[PDB]
């Protein structure tokens, strides 16, 4: 329908109006997120069986 | 993102002939079996013609049978429907639909209305 | 059943052998 | 005329896109290409959570860590401890079709929906004893797939009639309602400050809604077919889906793209669910090929291998301590991993 | 029958007794015969007398004259001839004797060997079925008590074996153990129980089949029950009637009517399974049949075939082969085929239900990936 | 904590004993799906039989059956329709008087699903009197078509009527047959909406259903 297609239309101009950053700065602050919870991931250290409630 | 572009179509005297075309992008053609639907003025959506990924598997509606002719080129990305001999209540808005998921042999959902992963449909008129 | 009739039969045969090579040793 | 608001929401899309290319500068892959891989995980079945009848669709984590919900469609809802592999209770359902359920951050209460298009919320904490429906939430107009309690007092529920709902459970009445998707909206996920939230639809595109203003700030486009799954990175500046086309991809809030993709060659299976691990190094994805599979997050490199099911992996989930994670199967068995 | 000895020696002991007289028994003395007796009489005095009983057991035909006269031991007066001395070792070929000796082994090394390998195998059937929980269901748990019941069979077949004819080569005859009739019991409650377990899976397959929705979960103790407690009902009523009755030796001889009650159900139940199994068979031919004539898979009977085939060792059928022949109507040939042929049945189970089965096959597979 | 943990213990000891009341309760129990259109008849055969889902609860033989109506639910059946991947059978309701062409869309579909294979379907052809009383444009090899020799008309029956229900009959039955293996089967009847032998032919067909699995299962068939 044609109100279906000014709401589609509304709804581009909304989100193309936003600021975007380089995708490069993005990667760099997930990978320092990545690296500075390393230690407090159960998942990717094997915990010793002395804290491990599932043991 | 998923694009189906459809091309052709238009004004034809009955029992002429005409080749609806379809671009699709944003997924990998080869992997998706491909429909193409159609819907009459006044009417809902109906199911026309099918081809399978790589076009062994050709069925067709039995009101269409033996005029309507459906091909795919995977290379290009792109399907056609080849229609021969038409007669008065052919003329519709013909849609091309993507089967959702790929690597299935059913194919849910194509005639339904509000459907994702159909096309804008080209207009057919004798 | 089978396993019954083969187990006394071949008790029986024995008992025959036991007697068979006891008289043959006495006479 | 509908020819020409179509040529300018073409158009307009056409400017999205060009922007979101000069802004793809560098790609994620060649950034993390010179950081030490995860090497081979390899985590291991501790409980096996066995007295469900029928497959079983969601389950949901507490806060502690320690008690966890599941949803069967025998019409159950059961509360286990993981410690003790006990059961603390076990909710009858009006409905058996259950296709979702939730545990509110204070754990004193619980939610399920599905088929029935309500979103039942129960009241672990009766003073009689016992668990009795303490609200039934309707309004939407199809089957509830996705529900998460942003507080005591306000849910969020994604519903098959292409829209999402804020409900305030006090008054029963739909607060908010979130609508753009063409698409049965099929997961849901809240982001760590409770602010914003991410819906995957069956359009193969991903949306961000503000909670305040109940509007879309950002469109994600990419998968080839229906999404499954979805789930913020710990970070919250970022989440990851997971579709029918056998593959997970990882957008980004900020640079309003795609940087990731998780697939691989002899995958053609569709993802069920997906998760973090709780540093975001590890992405967790369930597939209907009766495995789950752990991605380098960074690398996108197949870590690790959860091949203890033996029906579609219908849910998994990771604790808020990231201890272990929990997963779901059609087998009616719930299996925790670490 | 070692009590000809007894009553010789009894015979001899009088003949001692009798001979203290001091007549002087001119011509014919007092003195006992290796085999017979002769009272002192005057000279001239001959008799005419039968062979003993005793080697009447081995002689084919009986009733012989034998003289008796005045000689101090045979010289063919006391027994003319030596074929009145040997009445049963010449009457008898060692042909005959040396043939039963070659089927009685190689019947007892081939039951031995089908049993022991069934035993084998069934062993390991039992330790996968029971181990995988993925497998656990109502089917395996009466499929786990038949593999049981097999092998309780075949270890009471070997124990039986060892207690009856492996020790005791003669002693068995002239004293009962206790432990060789605890073993007669034992082997005979395992027969009998393997015999019941086997008609248990034709009325559980038949009770699945031909009732609509029976649940059979509540009714499992009832199968339990109709499969263990009534073997063990009629062995206690077997054992009670021959301690009453015919405590004779190792009560492992067929004489009197007793056997009936062990021979008596077992029959039956035999019977009943072969019913059922016809019954099962023709349900199948109702599955077979409803695809119309365009889809014929070539023959609309090769699946029923196959299933048969595949059914025949579930249940026990080949038992109502030589079932309704007499004990005394040709023998080897039933003792043959359900012995040398029938102990392995089981082991052909062990592998139709646990190593060729689809479900335990995929685990089996499944496992192995996981480990490797 | 050995208090602590004996209360969960019991608590659990409760849990499991109605779990496995709740368990024989369900396993006693059988579901059935119903799909049709809404001009197709199934909500009269329903009425017969007797907002998001539906339900019916009908004992036959003191046999429990337990079956779902589709209710307020949009046509994307993509999603919703693998939760019954489990059921008893589906209940395929389909209007013989081109929306025959729809139907065997759906049937289609149905049947080649991968999560919907090992269901079995009972096709209910329903409205027969309405195509007695009413083929060769909308369907063309309709022409070519004969009666089969297995066909087992109702006496008094136009033989034209016959050709034409065994014609949609066979017509749904090509897909089934196309990739049955034998995993699911499909039950086909001639049907009317206020027929009472609907009830009959559902309990039979499952049945059926019920037998078949128990031979699946011990490898006979």
């Amino acid at each position: 329908s044609i109100a279906q297609a000014r709401k589609l239309v509304e709804q581009l101009k909304m989100e193309a109006n936003i600021d975007r950053i380089k995708v490069s700065k993005a990667a760099a602050d997930l990978m320092a997120y990545c690296e500075a919870h390393a230690k407090e991931d159960p998942l990717l250290t094997p915990v010793p069986a002395s804290e491990n409630p599932f043991r | 993102q998923v694009q189906l572009q459809e091309s052709g179509g238009g004004l034809v005297q009955p029992g002429g002939s005409l080749r609806l075309s379809c671009a699709a992008s944003g997924f990998t053609f080869s992997n998706y079996k491909m429909n193409w639907v159609r819907q009459a003025p006044g009417k809902g959506l109906e199911w026309v013609s099918d081809i399978s990924q790589s076009g062994a598997s050709i069925s067709y509606t039995g009101s269409v049978k033996g005029r309507f002719t459906i091909s795919r080129d995977n290379a290009k990305n792109t399907l056609y429907l080849q229609m021969n001999s038409l007669k008065p209540e052919d003329t519709a808005v013909y849609y091309c639909a993507r089967c959702p998921a790929p690597f299935t042999r059913d194919c849910f959902d194509v005639t339904s209305t509000t459907y994702a992963y159909r096309g804008q449909g080209t207009q057919v008129t004798v | 059943h089978s396993d019954g009739i083969f187990t006394d039969s071949y008790s029986r045969y024995r008992k025959q052998m036991a007697v068979k090579k006891y008289l043959a040793a006495v006479l | 005329e509908l020819d020409q608001l179509r040529q300018e929401a073409e158009q307009l899309k056409n400017q999205i896109r060009d922007a979101r290319k000069a802004c793809a500068d560098a790609t994620l892959s060649q950034i993390t290409n010179n950081i030490d891989p995860v090497g081979r995980i390899q985590m291991r079945t501790r409980r096996t959570l066995r007295g469900h009848l029928a497959k079983i669709y969601a389950m949901h984590w507490g806060t502690d860590s320690r008690l966890l919900v599941s949803a069967s469609q025998d019409g159950k809802l059961i509360i286990w401890d993981s410690y003790t592999t006990n059961k603390v209770h076990a909710i009858p359902l009006r409905s058996s079709w259950v296709m979702t359920c939730a545990y509110a951050p204070s754990g004193n209460y619980v939610a399920c929906g599905g088929l029935d298009n309500i979103c039942s919320i129960y009241n672990l904490k009766t003073r009689e004893g016992n668990v009795r429906v303490s609200r039934e939430l309707a309004g939407h107009t199809g089957y509830l797939s996705c529900c998460r309690f942003l507080d005591d007092n306000q849910i969020v529920t994604s519903s098959g009639d292409t829209t999402c709902a804020l409900w305030d459970i006090e008054t029963g009445q739909q607060t908010t309602t979130f609508t753009g998707h063409t698409g049965d909206v099929m997961s849901l996920s809240l982001a760590p400050d409770t602010r914003l939230f991410v819906s995957g639809a069956c359009d193969a595109s991903a949306k961000l809604w503000d909670v305040r203003e109940g509007m879309c700030r950002q469109t994600f486009t990419g998968h080839e077919s229906d999404i499954n799954a979805i789930c913020f990175f710990p970070n919250g500046n970022a989440f990851a889906t997971g579709s029918d086309d056998a593959t997970c991809r990882l957008f980004d809030l900020r640079a309003d793209q795609e940087l990731m993709t998780y697939s691989h060659d002899n995958i053609i299976c569709g993802i069920t669910s997906v998760s973090f691990s709780k540093s975001g190094r590890l992405l967790l994805a369930g597939y209907d090929d009766f495995n789950c599979n752990v991605w380098d997050a960074l690398k996108a490199d197949r870590a690790g291998v959860l091949a203890g099911h033996d029906n579609r992996v219908s849910c998994l989930g990771v604790t808020d301590d990231g201890m272990a994670v929990a997963t779901g199967s059609w087998d009616s068995f719930l299996k925790i991993w670490n | 029958e070692c009590d000809y000895v007894q009553m010789i020696e009894v015979q001899h002991k009088q003949c001692l007794e009798e001979a203290q007289l001091e007549n002087e028994t001119i011509g014919c003395s007092k003195m006992w015969d290796n085999l017979t007796c002769w009272p002192a009489t005057p000279r001239g005095q001959v008799v005419v007398l039968a062979c003993p009983l005793i080697f009447k057991l081995f002689s084919s035909i009986q009733g012989r004259n034998v003289s008796r006269s005045c000689t101090d031991e045979g010289w063919t007066h006391l027994e003319p001839g030596p074929y009145p001395i040997a009445c049963g070792l010449d009457d008898k070929a060692a042909s005959l004797d040396e043939q039963q000796t070659m089927f009685y082994g190689s019947v007892k090394t081939g039951y031995t060997i089908g049993y022991g390998l069934s035993l084998a195998t069934l062993l390991v059937a039992t330790a996968i079925l029971s181990l995988f929980r993925k497998l656990h269901c109502t089917r395996n748990y009466i499929h786990m008590h038949l593999f049981i019941s097999f092998i309780l069979r075949a270890a009471a077949v070997f124990i039986k074996d060892l207690a009856l004819f492996d020790s005791g080569e003669s002693d068995q005859c002239s004293e009962g153990s206790v432990g060789c009739k605890a073993a007669m019991v034992f082997f005979q409650y395992c027969v009998m129980a393997n015999f019941f377990w086997l008609l248990v899976e034709g009325l559980y397959l038949y009770t699945l089949l031909a009732v609509s929705f029976f649940s059979e979960r509540k009714y499992f103790w009832g199968y339990i029950l109709i499969g263990w407690g009534v073997p063990s009902t009629f062995t206690m009523v077997w054992t009670i009637a021959r301690i009453h009755f015919e405590d004779y030796g190792c009560w492992d001889t067929i004489n009197s009517s007793l056997w009936w009650i062990i021979k008596g159900p077992i029959l039956t139940s035999i019977l009943v399974n072969f019913i059922l199994f016809i019954c099962i068979i023709r349900i199948l031919l109702q599955k077979l049949r409803p695809p119309d004539i365009r889809k014929s898979d070539s023959s609309p009977y090769s699946r029923l075939a196959r299933s048969t085939l595949l059914l025949i060792p579930l249940f026990g059928v080949h038992y109502i082969m030589f079932a309704f022949f007499p004990d005394n109507f040709k023998p080897e040939v039933k003792m043959v085929f359900e012995l040398v042929v029938g102990s392995f049945q089981g082991f052909v189970v062990a592998i139709l239900y646990c190593f060729l089965n689809g479900e335990v096959q995929a685990e089996l597979r499944r496992k192995w990936r996981r480990w490797h | 904590q050995r208090n602590e943990e004996k209360a969960q213990r019991e608590a659990n000891k409760k849990i499991e004993k109605q779990l496995q009341k709740d368990k024989q309760v369900y396993r006693a129990t059988h579901r059935l799906l119903l799909l049709g259109a809404g001009e197709s008849g199934k909500n009269t055969i329903v009425k017969q039989m007797r907002s998001g889902i539906f339900e019916t609860k009908f004992q036959v033989d003191k046999v429990n059956f337990h079956m779902f109506d589709v209710g307020a639910q949009r046509d994307e059946r993509r999603k919703w329709i693998q939760c019954f991947n489990d059921v008893t059978a589906i209940i395929f309701v389909v209007a013989s008087s081109n929306r025959l062409q729809a139907a065997l869309k759906l049937f289609d579909s149905i049947w080649n699903n991968k999560w919907l294979r090992d269901t079995s379907v009972i096709l209910f052809l329903n409205k027969q009197d309405l195509l007695a009383e009413k083929i060769e444009d909308y369907f063309p090899e309709f022409a070519r078509y004969t009666t089969p020799e297995d066909a087992t008309p109702e006496p008094g029956e136009d033989p034209r009527v016959t050709r034409a229900k065994y014609f949609i009959r066979d017509e749904f039955l090509r897909i089934s047959t196309a990739s049955g293996d034998g995993r699911h089967y499909c039950y086909p009847h001639f049907t009317c909406s206020v027929d009472t032998e609907n009830i009959r032919r559902v309990f039979n067909d499952c049945r059926d259903i019920i037998q078949r699995m128990h031979l699946r299962q011990y490898e006979l068939l």
